[PDB]
């Protein structure tokens, strides 16, 4: 519940001739996945930092990667219109997802449901069957095209970050937020553990980071903004909460990884992540360990104390 | 239908080897021909900023990479700026140039050219920079050549009609006798086989069919010689007034 | 047959205009007066003639006064008399 | 703000003298003179004024005014004719002209707006020309803005509207009432850090010493855009305080660095030649070290890029901050690969300062395709700021400039995008848009554009925006203020144009908001050393190496700072300067004997040294194709030789 990262990491598979996309890890397996740039998915423990397998067929670069409830099916998305459902274990491409108009930003899936949500570079997010691959739903009304997606842990909402300045929540339009100057870059549904602590800081609830150098926690409830964390030096590409709750962990684009104790509006940690731009970041659910995919086409683990 | 002469080779060579579209001030209107002849096989097509289906031809010519010849650009619609900067965007396997109207696709090559028929046009600001200029400007030794040609085609068929056929017989027998030596190049890329030796005696024999030129040239130098002392008086007065 | 028209009044320019086309198609002469009071319509009748087919007996005659409102385009495109 | 001084009181306590019998009343100084601040606050004290600001261009017409009134007045038939008052009763509309005296003349010696006020005073109405009806004014009043007639750009007015109007001169501050206020201020701003207080008195002389030596060298007789007016002091040390509002702390020599910043960002932002630039810059430094004997160091730059807060930045990391965002920006906008210098992170960092600023208008001169529009194009992806401009087309006339500029204000102001205008020397012909252009620059609201069924539904999608702001208003006067105020807050336009001088005059002339409402950058051309640049870091992948070339004794350098021994790639791309340095001397040759030239402009360098890149790798691949072919066909002969 306090895993905080320390200052060393202790391994990162460097085998990449491209820059990372997207860093998430395995739910069940001690292992971390890592889409790349060069049409390329690497998958690899995290405890020794070596490389085990790949998952490759995609023609542009691979822009997101996630797991279901315990890895199995693996869903990735690449510019080139495609997303791509695969067999884990078998790091094999089952099924292939067509149907867009433009390039693929980021991609999400339910961990015990049957579909997938996909955000597209055309001003949609397009809902499809797992075993089909079908567009069962499309949900439109951006001005400019999306840049996250994100779903509701109960399968009621979609939380989209858009590139209107606005984030988005949508029924599966339910209401726009919009409290930022440039970009909005990411997004991230509450846990249930920050319900309480939320209501001492100051739902559902949503945390929101975006190119203004700015992190905001807002409220559907309301519309309003309940919280600004501010001091960011550059673009934020990536808010994710802590499992205990307590904690914000978000990184940007300025080699600097930022935990935040929102509890008193203090930044808990500054870590010099990379030497260069963190494009993506993830926590395990359960194990000490943090992951930061950077424009140094590299991938760093940090254990946590 | 190019002229023989350094002026008009430049500016073909400017009309092959380019990176920005081309501007070609063309006082008579030879460039035009030229421009026919020397993308005919694509269907190149001709419209004017004037033309009412000047987007459409144009539209056709991004789609499908047809070249297109522009005339009459004093009166430039500036709609065409965004094609002269090379700024596009790709998705995929759709590469598309933004128009203003919309965005739409465009073919991996296609050569859009601009053409002026009154030299003394002061061409807009946004042609200032955006294109490269080709005069197709006339000196002294291409006026030279083409009223010797003209007094010698008028007086004299004979000589005109051997000299044609002498300097074309004369540009062949160099087209072939470097092409013969560049195919013994790709031979050679003699004792392993009769094959080998078979080809090489019938270029041997190739090597006599430039005796053939060998004694051409002799031929050459005689109706050359007569047109070049009978007509120097013309040739000269004829530059001097035009240029005067 | 000789058709006359005038220069300066739109009405004008677009007989003229008819006239010049009628001519060309039937091989008759067309004489303008003082054509400088327009340059884009000088503009225009140059550049229209300059790609046209006239049958035999055409002639497009232009009456005007010596002054810089002609463009080039006429002056290099047309046989010049001075009086 | 208005710091109370002798003229301020002087001048207050007679527009109040004069406005209270609501006799017309013109005040006339050089721009930026505080005339329009000072008639602002005289006017407090009369609390039924409501002050509406004209703005009058050299194509001024009498529908100017007309229409204000329609928007701002209704008038009524009386038993005694028909009358025309504001529509707030019990309240005056005062129209507060700028410039009286700009509109040209006709052929016979008379503006015909000047006639069309003398007739609204002196018989207190006008001819309405919808039936030709004698119109009475109820409670209007008129008074204006003026330069003296000795300005190149404005007349004389005739004796019979002058007589109507007293008239004012306001005479900018002078040394005293500057170092009085600006001292005031310059105390006040020192107590965000106070250690700095101590500091206000060195600073504001400085501050001014410097104005002084500033505004009597670079006069209008070198150039048309020589605004040196107190105006400008005003954003100088509001700049330095916002340069030191997020700090609360800092040596005494960051704040000598902000305030020769923010001197370089509002000094040479203008001038013409590299004389005039080092003339300022050493009198920069000069003050500097005169009124106070990381700071020092030339290459001074600021950022609000690489940080959290506005800091000073060094040049290196900049430039690999500046390639990420051009690798993000190709991504997603457009693929246009760029070259990059040293100056163009000078400029970019002008045009965040400007789009950063309220009402970050802003004005470029430069050789056309030396990178404005890109650049311009650049910065506003990275702000945020949306980009919008004109689609200009044949058959783009003013209804076509007026409903494009309808659609962009609704969009920017209703949704508040941010958006940015790329308006270019293309559309300067039409004499409407130059109007319209010198209206929203003037106040950011022109008055006409949305009419009739139009402003029903800008005032419902204003309703509408208003009411997701969360300012609700009832009525559509206060809620087309609060459009003005968006339109105050959001636009950024930028104006682009070559350095011809008299097209500078004339746009002075028939937009002067172009050179009172924007700042204006001096492009001019890619300079010997950032060319040189260009063709050494766009030339790397070529092998351009030969290890034996010696230098001669004498060199035709230039490109200035050459290696003593310079190499061989560095001599190759001197020369690919020089090739594009001979041009300027052949057009200037040519044009000294009467013949005509066209532009030689960077983009020509740019053809110019891909051409080269593509030649030389041509040349070279035939040359050892041609080899390796000469090469194994000897080989094939000498075996069958020797077989
Ligand atoms: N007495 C004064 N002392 C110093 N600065 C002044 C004074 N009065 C006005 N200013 C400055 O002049 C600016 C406004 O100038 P103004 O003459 O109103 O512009 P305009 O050209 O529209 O008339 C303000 O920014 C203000 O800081
Ligand atoms: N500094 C530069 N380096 C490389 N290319 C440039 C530069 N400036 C302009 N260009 C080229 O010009 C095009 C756009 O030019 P533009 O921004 O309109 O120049 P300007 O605004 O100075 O006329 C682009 O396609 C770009 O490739």
């Amino acid at each position: 519940k306090e895993w905080i990262p320390r200052p060393p990491e202790k391994y990162a598979l460097s085998g990449h001739r491209s820059p990372v996309t997207r860093v998430i890890f395995h739910p069940v397996f001690s292992v971390m996945v890592s889409a790349s740039e060069d049409a390329t998915i690497k998958v690899w423990d995290y405890e020794t930092g070596d490389f085990e397998r790949t998952l490759k067929g995609h023609t542009d670069s691979v822009q997101d990667i996630s797991f279901d409830h315990s890895g199995k099916l693996l869903a990735s998305c690449s510019a080139d219109m495609t997303i791509k459902l695969w067999d884990f274990q078998g790091f094999e491409c089952i099924r292939t997802m067509h149907g867009h108009d433009h390039n693929v930003s980021s991609v999400a899936i339910m961990p015990n449901g049957d579909h997938i949500v996909s955000a597209s570079r055309d001003k949609t997010i397009k809902m499809w069957e797992v075993q089909t691959g079908y567009c069962v739903k499309t949900f439109t009304g951006h001005r400019e095209w999306v840049r996250m997606v994100r779903p509701n842990q109960d399968g009621t909402l979609i939380a989209s970050c858009s590139n209107d300045q606005t984030v988005r929540v949508w029924v599966v339009c339910k209401a726009e937020l919009r409290e930022h100057e440039h970009v909005v870059e990411c997004i991230s549904w509450a846990p249930e553990s920050s319900y309480s602590s939320i209501s001492e800081a100051t739902g559902p609830f949503l945390l929101s980071g975006s190119r203004d150098k700015t992190i905001k926690m807002w409220d559907v409830s309301t519309g309003m903004c309940l919280m600004t964390l501010v001091g960011h030096d550059n673009w934020v590409r990536g808010v994710l909460f802590h499992s205990g709750g307590k904690f914000i962990l978000s990184c940007a684009d300025d080699k600097t990884l930022r935990v935040w104790d929102y509890k008193n509006k203090r930044c808990m940690k500054t870590l010099n992540a990379h030497e260069h731009f963190v494009t993506s970041l993830d926590f395990h659910k359960t194990a000490p360990y943090v992951v930061t995919g950077s424009v140094d086409q590299t991938v760093k683990v940090w254990e946590c104390r | 239908s190019l002229p023989a002469d350094d002026l008009c080779t430049e500016n073909a060579i400017m009309l092959k080897r380019f990176n920005r579209y081309p501007l070609i001030i063309d006082p008579s209107g030879q460039a035009t021909e030229f421009i026919m002849n020397e993308y005919k096989d694509r269907k190149i097509t001709r419209t004017s900023f004037l033309d009412d289906a000047f987007r459409k031809n144009l539209e056709s010519a991004l789609r499908f990479g047809n070249p297109l010849l522009v005339q009459d650009v004093e009166s430039y619609d500036p709609v065409l700026n965004p094609v002269l900067n090379r700024e596009v965007r790709r998705t995929g396997g759709r590469v598309l140039i933004t128009l203003g109207d919309q965005d739409i696709d465009l073919s991996p090559s296609f050569v859009i050219f601009l053409s002026t028929r009154d030299p003394t046009v002061e061409f807009p600001p946004d042609l200032c920079s955006r294109v490269t200029f080709v005069n197709f400007t006339v000196t002294r030794s291409s006026l030279q050549s083409q009223c010797l040609n003209e007094v010698l085609k008028a007086e004299r068929p004979d000589v005109d009609e051997k000299r044609s056929d002498l300097l074309k017989l004369q540009g062949e027998f160099q087209l072939r006798l470097r092409q013969l030596e560049k195919s013994l190049l790709q031979a050679l890329n003699i004792l392993d086989d009769d094959t080998i030796i078979t080809t090489l005696e019938n270029l041997k024999r190739e090597a006599a069919e430039v005796t053939r030129k060998v004694e051409e040239t002799d031929i050459v130098m005689q109706e050359v010689e007569t047109v070049s002392q009978q007509y120097l008086p013309l040739s000269t007065a004829c530059s001097s007034i035009y240029f005067t | 047959q000789i058709t006359s028209i005038a220069i300066g009044s739109a009405e004008g320019f677009n007989q003229a205009d008819k006239a010049i086309n009628t001519a060309v198609k039937s091989g008759r002469w067309v004489m303008l007066k003082n054509v400088h009071l327009a340059p884009g319509w000088l503009m225009q009748l140059e550049k229209k003639l300059h790609s046209l087919q006239p049958h035999a007996c055409f002639r497009l005659f232009l009456t005007m006064e010596i002054n810089p409102k002609v463009p080039v385009n006429l002056l290099r495109a047309g046989r010049i008399f001075v009086f | 703000v208005v710091v109370p001084t002798l003229d301020t009181v002087r001048h207050e306590a007679l527009l109040y003298t004069w406005l209270a019998e609501h006799k017309p009343l013109v005040l006339c100084g050089p721009p930026g003179s505080g005339k329009t601040m000072t008639l602002f606050s005289a006017l407090r004290a009369l609390p039924d004024m409501e002050v509406v600001g004209l703005n009058f261009s050299s194509a001024t017409t009498p529908e100017l005014l007309l229409k204000t009134f329609d928007h701002y007045c209704e008038y009524r038939r009386t038993p005694n004719g028909v009358v025309l008052a504001p529509v707030q009763l019990g309240k005056w509309l005062v129209l507060f002209c700028d410039e009286i005296n700009l509109p040209d003349m006709d052929k016979y010696g008379t503006q015909r707006v000047i006639s069309f006020i003398r007739q609204m005073v002196e018989h207190g109405g006008f001819y309405r020309t919808s039936d030709q009806t004698w119109v009475k004014l109820e409670r209007i009043q008129f008074v204006g803005a003026c330069n003296p007639p000795t300005d190149p750009g404005r007349k004389p007015l005739s004796h019979r509207f002058l007589r109507h109007v007293p008239v004012v001169y306001v005479d900018y501050p002078g040394p005293a009432s500057l170092t009085q206020i600006y001292g005031t201020f310059n105390r006040a701003m020192l107590r965000l850090i106070p250690s700095l207080r101590t500091y206000a008195e060195p600073l504001t002389a400085a501050m001014v010493e410097f104005y002084t030596m500033s505004q009597e060298r670079f006069t209008q007789d070198t150039q048309p855009h020589y605004i040196y007016s107190p105006r400008e002091m005003t954003r100088w040390v509001r700049g330095i305080f916002e340069a030191l509002r997020p700090l609360e702390t800092l040596p005494v020599e960051g704040l000598i660095r902000i305030w020769a910043h923010e001197a370089l960002r509002l000094f040479q932002d203008r001038l013409v030649e590299d004389e005039e630039r080092r003339w300022t810059d050493e009198n920069i430094d000069t003050v500097a070290l005169k009124h106070f004997p990381k700071a020092m160091s030339r290459p001074i730059l600021y950022s609000n890029w690489l940080s959290k807060d506005y800091i000073p930045v060094d040049q290196e990391e900049l430039r690999d901050y500046v390639k990420a965002r051009l690798k993000v920006f190709y991504e997603e906008e457009l693929d246009v690969p760029l070259v990059l210098f040293n100056e163009v992170l000078d400029h970019v960092l002008r045009i965040d300062r400007i789009f950063r600023q309220p009402q970050g208008h802003l004005l470029l001169i430069g050789v056309s395709g030396a990178g404005k529009t890109t650049l311009s194009r650049f910065v506003a992806w990275m702000n945020g700021l949306s980009v919008y401009q004109i689609k200009v087309h044949r058959k783009y006339t003013g209804e076509d400039f007026d409903e494009d500029l309808r659609t962009v204000l609704r969009r920017s102001g209703c949704k508040n995008e941010k958006i940015a205008f790329i308006m270019d020397e293309s559309n300067v012909l039409d004499s409407g848009f130059l109007e319209r252009m010198n209206t929203l620059l003037a106040n950011g609201e022109v008055p006409g554009l949305f009419e009739g069924d139009e402003y029903a539904t800008l005032m419902t999608q204003c309703k509408e925006g208003a009411q997701k702001e969360g300012l609700m208003l009832d009525s559509h006067e206060e809620l087309y203020k609060w459009f003005t105020s968006q339109v105050i807050r959001n636009l950024h336009v930028v104006f682009t144009m070559n350095p011809s001088s008299e097209g500078l005059k004339d746009r002075a002339a028939t937009s002067p908001a172009l050179f009172n409402r924007c700042v204006l950058n001096w492009f001019g051309d890619w300079s010997t050393e950032a060319l040189y640049q260009v063709g050494k870091e766009f030339t790397s992948k070529m092998d351009l190496e030969k290890p034996n070339y010696i230098v001669p004794d004498y060199m035709p350098v230039v490109y200035d700072k050459l290696p003593q021994p310079p190499s061989h790639r560095e001599a190759i791309v001197n020369s690919c300067v020089f090739v594009h340095q001979t041009l300027h001397q052949a057009n200037a040759r040519l044009a000294k004997r009467g013949g005509r030239t066209m532009a030689i402009t960077p983009r020509h360098y740019l053809d110019f040294i891909n051409h080269y890149a593509n030649l030389f790798h041509e040349k070279r691949s035939e040359l050892e194709e041609q080899q390796m072919h000469l090469n194994v066909g000897l080989r094939k002969i000498k075996e069958t030789v020797d077989q």
